[PDB]
């Protein structure tokens, strides 16, 4: 249970939070009662690239690439209603949340590739 | 004086100064292997060894 100054500068901040081991349970969906997800957490570890060959035919393989803009990469504090359907299905309904990042990697080579990395709607 | 296609020849008594002029046709070519290799990583396209 950490403050701020124990978390400010090390990286913590752009990781998600984890459970431990132990959490192998069952949440019980009340078909009566309306849900919402208070906070969704993103924290990618891989961005990959398909590569772009020059004939189509070999299907073209996603790659490995650098991330050149530091901690910045994760979507958190996202909100949004969890619906519980006809069939007992659950849709998530994404209303808010800091619910994109910028993101910069570097194929091998040098290329740089941004991108809008996000769950919008 | 000496022709032009023998100022070389000055050195030929001269261990010492043979020695500068080895060492510095030495500099010249890793000088060159240097060069020639960045010339050609600074035109290489890697991104195809097939064709
Ligand atoms: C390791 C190889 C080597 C070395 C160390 C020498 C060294 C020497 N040579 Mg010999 N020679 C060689 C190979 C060599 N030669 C070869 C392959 C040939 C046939 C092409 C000759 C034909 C030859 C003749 C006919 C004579 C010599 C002479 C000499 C002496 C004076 C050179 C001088 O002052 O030139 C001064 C040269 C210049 C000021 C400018 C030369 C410009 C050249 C022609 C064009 C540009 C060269 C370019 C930078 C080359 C890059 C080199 C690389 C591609 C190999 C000197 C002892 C002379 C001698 O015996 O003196 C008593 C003499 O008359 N050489
Ligand atoms: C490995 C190359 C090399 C080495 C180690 C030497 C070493 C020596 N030379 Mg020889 N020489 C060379 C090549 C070399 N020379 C070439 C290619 C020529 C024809 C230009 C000569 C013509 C020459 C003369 C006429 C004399 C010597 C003499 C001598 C001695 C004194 C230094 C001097 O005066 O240089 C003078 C030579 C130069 C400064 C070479 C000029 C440089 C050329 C033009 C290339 C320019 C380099 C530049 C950075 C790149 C251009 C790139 C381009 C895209 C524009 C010493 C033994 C002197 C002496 O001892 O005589 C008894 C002397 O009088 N040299
Ligand atoms: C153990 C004794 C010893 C060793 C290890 C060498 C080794 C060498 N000699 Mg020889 N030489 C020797 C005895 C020795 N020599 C004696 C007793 C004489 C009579 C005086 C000669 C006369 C002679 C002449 C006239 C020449 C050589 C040259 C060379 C070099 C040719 C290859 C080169 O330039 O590669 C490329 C070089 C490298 C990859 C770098 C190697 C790292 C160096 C050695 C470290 C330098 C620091 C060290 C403290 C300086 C002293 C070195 C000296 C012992 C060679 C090479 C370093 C030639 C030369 O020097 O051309 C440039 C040359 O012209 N030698
Ligand atoms: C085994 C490999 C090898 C050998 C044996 C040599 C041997 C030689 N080099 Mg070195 N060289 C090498 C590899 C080698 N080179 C490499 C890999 C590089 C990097 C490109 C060089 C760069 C280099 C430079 C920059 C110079 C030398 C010079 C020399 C000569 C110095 C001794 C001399 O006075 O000759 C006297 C000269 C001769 C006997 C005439 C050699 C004529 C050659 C073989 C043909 C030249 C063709 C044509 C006439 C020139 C047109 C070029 C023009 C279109 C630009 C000698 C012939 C120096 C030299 O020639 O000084 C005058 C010189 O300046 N070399
Ligand atoms: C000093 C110093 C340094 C630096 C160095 C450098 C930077 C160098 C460079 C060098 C170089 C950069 C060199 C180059 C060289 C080159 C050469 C040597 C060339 C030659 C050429 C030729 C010889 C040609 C011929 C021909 C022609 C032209 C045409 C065709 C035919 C033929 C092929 C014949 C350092 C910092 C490290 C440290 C220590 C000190
Ligand atoms: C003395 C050599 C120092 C210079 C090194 C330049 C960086 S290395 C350089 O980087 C590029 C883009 O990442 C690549 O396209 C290229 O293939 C590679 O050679």
């Amino acid at each position: 249970t950490l403050t701020y100054d124990d978390i400010v500068g090390t990286g913590l901040a752009n990781k998600c939070p984890t459970l431990d081991d132990t959490a192998r349970g069952a949440y019980p969906i009340d078909s009566s009662q309306t849900y919402r997800i208070a906070r969704l957490c993103l924290q990618p570890t891989t961005f990959l690239v398909k590569e772009e060959p020059k004939n189509k035919r070999q299907e073209a393989e996603f790659v490995p690439t650098k991330l050149v803009t530091r901690e910045t990469t994760s979507l958190d504090q996202i909100q949004g209603e969890l619906k519980v359907n006809s069939d007992g299905s659950l849709t998530f309904v994404e209303e808010d949340g800091i619910d994109f990042q910028p993101v910069t990697v570097q194929m091998a080579g040098g290329e740089r590739i941004p991108l809008l990395f996000t769950v919008k709607n | 004086g000496l022709p032009w296609y023998r100022v070389h020849t000055v050195l030929i008594n001269d261990p010492g100064r043979l020695i500068a002029a080895h060492l510095m046709h030495t500099a010249l070519v890793a000088g060159w292997a240097g060069s020639m290799a960045l010339y050609e990583l600074a035109t290489f396209d890697p991104s195809d060894p097939v064709l």
